[PDB]
């Protein structure tokens, strides 16, 4: 009958909870979610987009600029090591190549 | 034993490192990239990339730990950045105290010092061979003392410049005149 | 009028606003961003489906979550990740 | 342990060259081969003790094997 | 400094260690081996020091004194000898009933000591002869009971076999304060050990269901005799449901360390705030047995089938000890320097 | 005395070994590699005698399916033996490397 604090900060998150525990109820991925994975996958996600957020933030205020464009989460993540493992076979939208000229070519 | 009054017990020197050893595109420094991208990542190569030992030429010279590619940037010399008429004050100090100058300029207003503060960039020798040049760049403003290369750099090679006395490179055509 | 539809601006916007005080971000980006995160999830909860399915259980716990994230990413990324989610359980806790 | 990567033996590449159809061979196969045996049996194997660990249990049953074999995406039948 | 984070070696020279503690200074480390050997190293120059091969057969608890002389033995023939730090040679010997857990000096006197059964009550001896005071305890229906001393030495806290905690005194047996957690919802569970800080009176609850309490050692005193008190601090894991083995303080008090039973790993929370922060690890199949925190300086010294691993910060080298005028920078740093260009009091050289 | 020039050997081996079917690899010193390199992820494991089977099984086809696409990037380059750049470069196609 009190006030009711949420579950997205009390953990002390940024994603939400309950969302998450919908889309496991709604999906058929098993019968009987548990108790805190909700909890524990909304946690990864906020790493993982904080992780690439990071560097495009990085390289929008390198090249200038103020707003990011895709051509920045492009370089943001082919640059890298491990997200280029991840993200193997993904276009990005208006993306665009790394410069990569071979040694013989040029003069 | 015990019978040797004997000399060179003096250093003259404040930088008694030398010791016994004297051992001698899928980055981001040698792309196509604009400049700040490849100046970020500087400072995490550069406090690896090269050691400083004992070199025949003078003293300690520069060998680095790491194959360098041609065009790449290698490390920064940066220190306190003197404005000009400091510089004649300072000649006639470490005249005083008999140490050498260590003055590179960005422009001919404003002369960066290395003997005060500084880091590892003052071990590189003047030769009339180089293997590297340097190009200033405009990081926001904030101009810097950026060295690059100039060829394919294997492990254990002296790094050296055109500064622009009798040099000690001993080179094919050389001036033997620093002026 | 027109039908609500799920998405996840606000919490990018968050996110952004935390770790970058001045950068915005236009609209195709958070499009990409948008299906980056539908992505994982889809990755993440399919691989925990697949482990309890094999054990002979019925429940997703955060057990078998923390073994699919240990399954799927390469490395140090799964070293940072299990000490973030764990962290955010034990707060959750007490 | 130090040996045994040495241990798998040469006409035994030779015979698994000879099964390929392979007609004359260079002096560094040997150890190119041996280090790719290395690192692909290092990638399924991870993933081995992996199911093992998690499934609670202390040796390395045959469906572990297939089941990182058919995450890896190279799938074998004849033991399931 | 804080916390350790980096593995930083080992000592793997004595085969087949399996116990361990510290004096009160932090200098002195005894091992008791697999069959009787007492060994002591050095920790700031690290070299062997004393092996004390005592028993033929294997012991299975240890302890320093106050004076940082005298230890005391428990091997599986229940012999209690003392020793010494400068000879190192048997005084004492007699046989117990069978078991034998765990021994306590008493902290502002080393005549008496705490000793520990398994199926009986804890009994309290003297140092000049066999004498032994009987300590009651309130179930007497195991006699699994657990005791030990607190801080400053005013009283023993007691734990039973079904989880009721006593207070008694030293001597008179003076029952001033007792306690029931209510464990979970329906069963009340034993407790493995307790253990006690150096900086105030704060302790720990290590139940037998694998979660950890806080409290203090004063406001049991206040509640008095059958009170009802709440825990400080609630500590426990749900992930991995991780059993307990060992369980200790850091420094100050400032922060809690309690090594698994399970996976071989070290956590750090904080008696603070009240989160975990840290999670070590280390080989990743063995089997941990022993915990010490070292009391002056963040070191942690692990026993896992004989390898000691010792947690040490990873101190970084630099300049400026070499020439110290020349000031290794980062980055561009210019300004000018100077805006204007250009007694007999007899101190102790023997001040020991 | 009767030597033959060289290369007959070679083909009637690549007949007599693409027609039948075994095992090229002796199972001693492979089982003592699976059980080498399983010691560093978890100490004490003990394996079956089928999950040896299978590796070995796994293992051997994917080598020979290395070599043929080698054999071809080798008679493309307009030689006949094999050249560990040959390897280098299909593993760098396929998407592996
Ligand atoms: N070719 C050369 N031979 C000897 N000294 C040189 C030289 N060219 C320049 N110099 C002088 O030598 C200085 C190089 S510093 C020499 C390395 C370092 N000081 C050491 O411990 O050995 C410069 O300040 C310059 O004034
Ligand atoms: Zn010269």
């Amino acid at each position: 009958r009190a006030k009711a604090k949420t579950r997205s900060s009390r953990a002390g998150l940024q994603f939400p909870v309950g969302r998450v525990h919908r889309l496991l109820r709604k999906g058929n991925y098993a019968e009987r979610v548990g108790a805190g994975a909700p909890v524990y996958l909304a946690a990864v996600l906020e790493y993982l987009t904080a992780e690439i957020l990071e560097l495009a933030g990085n390289a929008a205020r390198d090249n200038k600029k103020t707003r990011i464009i895709p051509r920045h989460l492009q370089l943001a993540v082919r640059n890298d090591e491990e997200l280029n493992k991840l993200l193997g076979r993904v276009t990005i939208a208006q993306g665009g190549v790394l410069p990569n000229i071979q040694s013989v070519l040029l003069p | 034993a015990r019978a040797e009054v004997h000399l060179r017990k003096s250093a003259f020197d404040m930088f008694n490192f030398l010791a016994s050893k004297h051992r001698q595109a899928r980055r981001a420094t040698s792309m196509d990239l604009p400049m700040p991208m490849r100046f970020r990542h500087l400072k995490k190569t550069s406090k690896e990339a090269v050691g400083v030992y004992r070199s025949p030429i003078h003293g300690r010279g520069l060998f680095c730990k790491r194959n360098i590619d041609a065009g790449e940037m290698v490390i920064e010399y940066a220190g306190n950045v003197i404005r000009s008429i400091q510089t004649d004050k300072r000649e006639k100090y470490y005249d005083s105290k008999g140490i050498g100058c260590y003055m590179f300029r960005i422009d001919d207003s404003e002369v960066v010092d290395a003997t005060m503060h500084g880091n590892a960039a003052r071990f590189i020798n003047h030769s009339c061979e180089p293997n590297c040049y340097s190009r200033v760049i405009n990081i926001d403003g904030q101009k810097h003392i950026v060295i690059f290369a100039m060829r394919k750099i294997y492990r254990g090679e002296e790094l050296t410049y055109d500064y622009k006395l009798p040099c000690n490179c001993g080179a094919k055509k050389c001036r033997k005149f620093l002026n | 009028r027109k039908t609500r539809k799920e998405s996840y601006a606000i919490y990018v916007y968050k996110v952004l606003k935390q770790v970058h005080p001045d950068t915005g971000i236009s609209s195709k980006a958070m499009s990409i961003m948008n299906s980056f995160v539908n992505d994982v999830f889809e990755r993440i909860a399919g691989e925990a489906s697949r482990l309890a399915h094999y054990n002979k259980r019925s429940t997703i716990t955060s057990r078998e979550i923390q073994t699919a994230v240990r399954l799927l990413l390469p490395g140090e990324l799964a070293k940072h990740a299990v000490s973030e989610g764990t962290k955010a359980v034990t707060c959750y806790t007490s | 342990l130090r040996d045994n990567i040495q241990g798998i033996t040469k006409p035994a590449i030779r015979r698994l060259a000879r099964r390929g159809g392979v007609k004359r061979i260079s002096g560094l196969i040997y150890e190119e081969t041996r280090g790719v045996l290395k690192v692909f049996l290092e990638n399924v194997i991870r993933d081995a003790v992996t199911y093992t660990e998690h499934a609670k249990r202390k040796t390395v049953t045959a469906m572990d094997v297939v089941y990182a074999l058919k995450r890896q995406g190279r799938t074998l039948y004849g033991f399931g | 400094q804080n916390y350790p984070e980096e593995a930083d070696g080992t000592l793997d020279c004595i085969s087949m260690a399996l116990t361990c503690t510290f004096n009160r200074w932090g200098t002195l480390l005894a091992v008791g081996c697999n069959d009787g050997r007492i060994v002591i190293w050095d920790f700031l120059t690290r070299g062997i020091a004393k092996i004390i091969s005592a028993h033929i057969h294997p012991v299975c608890s240890l302890c320093w004194s106050r004076d940082g002389h005298k230890l005391v033995s428990a091997s599986t023939d229940n012999i209690v000898s003392q020793w010494d730090v400068l000879s190192g040679d048997c005084d004492q010997r007699f046989r117990f009933p069978s078991p034998i857990l765990k021994v306590q000096y008493h902290p502002r006197d080393q005549n008496k000591v705490l000793v520990c059964p398994m199926k009986s009550a804890p009994v309290m001896l003297t140092l000049s002869d066999s004498k032994h005071v009987v300590l009651p305890v309130d179930d007497d229906s195991d006699l699994n009971v657990v005791a030990s001393f607190d801080r400053r030495g005013e009283y023993i806290y007691t734990g039973n076999a079904k989880g009721k905690i006593l207070v008694l005194k030293t001597d008179s047996q003076d029952l001033v304060a007792s306690f029931r957690v209510t464990t979970g919802t329906s069963n009340t569970t034993a407790i493995k050990s307790i253990e006690f800080a150096r900086k105030g009176s704060c302790f720990l609850i290590n139940t037998a269901d694998r979660i950890i309490r806080v409290y203090d050692g004063r406001e049991i005193l206040t509640c008095g005799r059958d009170g009802e008190p709440e825990p400080m601090q609630k500590l426990q894991d749900l992930v991995n449901r991780t059993p307990w083995k060992k369980c200790c303080f850091s420094g100050d008090g400032e922060y809690i360390v309690a090594g698994s039973a399970r996976q071989h790993a070290l956590y750090i929370w904080e008696k603070s705030i009240g989160n975990l922060v840290k999670i070590l690890h280390g080989t990743r199949g063995e089997l941990l047995l022993d915990v010490a925190w070292h009391p002056v300086r963040p070191i942690i010294a692990s026993i896992s089938s004989g390898v000691v691993s010792i947690w040490a910060q990873n101190q970084v080298e630099n300049w400026s000890a070499f020439a110290p005028d020349f000031k290794e920078l980062d980055e561009n740093v210019e300004y000018e320097e100077r805006e204007s260009e250009f007694e007999d009091e007899e101190v102790d050289v023997t001040s020991v | 005395p009767h030597r033959y020039r060289p290369g007959t050997v070679a083909l009637r081996e690549i007949r007599r070994y693409q027609k039948s079917t075994e095992l090229l690899i002796r199972k001693l010193p492979f089982q003592r590699l699976v059980r080498e390199i399983a010691q560093d992820f978890k100490t004490d494991l003990r394996f079956q005698s089928s999950a040896v089977m299978a590796l070995q099984e796994a293992s051997e086809a994917y080598l020979v399916a290395l070599f043929e696409d080698t054999n071809l990037c080798a008679i493309h380059a307009k030689r006949v033996t094999i050249m560990p750049k040959d390897i280098q470069l299909a593993r760098r196609i396929r998407g592996e490397r």
